[PDB]
């Protein structure tokens, strides 16, 4: 009862009749980096089942060596996304604010639409994550600059209906 | 006035572009 060849051979018909690929456009259009989670766990369901001695097959392995090669790059860019989208979502909620930080805004607006036309297999594709992180980096911390600026503006014009009926 | 595209028009802009596609 507790022999594994069942499992393994159920595990390999279930990824094969998948056919996962990575290639085509990075993005898709909410904004979606076409690298779902799954595609990572594939790899280390063959770096494990290596040890086990299991042989894996060859189409399998390199489906797992293109995983292990984009998935810095998916991580990169998938958290510049959600960054972009978290602080695009807190922006909107405060329109406000919304004057002061268009300059970021159109950055990366135009960063993302530069990159639409790119491919996984693009070599410029890791230049362009370069650029994506410094300009959302920029973006952030400017953000952040405001926050603390714009709440103490917001306290002292706040102070001015209760304080003192003087001119100093 | 800049305003950011809200999540609703950016999307139906991305909308258009991949169906035309």
């Amino acid at each position: 009862k507790l022999n594994t060849q069942e499992i393994f051979d159920d595990w390999a018909r279930k990824v094969q009749q998948r056919n996962l690929g990575v290639s085509g456009r990075i993005f898709a259009i909410k904004l979606k980096v076409n690298f779902l989670p799954e595609i990572i766990t594939l790899s280390k369901e063959v770096r494990n089942l290596k040890w086990l001695g299991f042989r894996v097959p060859l189409a399998i392995v390199n489906k797992a060596h293109q995983a292990n090669q984009l998935y810095p790059f998916a991580i990169s860019l998938i958290e510049s996304v959600r960054t972009y989208e978290r602080t695009c979502e807190k922006v909107e909620e405060r329109n406000t604010i919304s004057l002061l930080v268009a300059g970021l805004k159109k950055e990366v607006q135009a960063l993302i639409a530069e990159g639409i036309a790119l491919v996984w297999e693009s070599y410029k594709l890791d230049p362009y994550v370069q650029r994506l992180a410094e300009t959302v980096f920029n973006f952030q911390e400017k953000v952040d600059d405001l926050l603390i600026i714009e709440e103490k503006i917001d306290l002292e014009v706040r102070s001015l209906e209760t304080c003192v009926y003087d001119h100093k | 006035e800049l305003a950011a595209e809200d999540e609703q028009v950016f999307l139906m802009k991305q909308q258009s572009l991949l169906a035309k596609q």
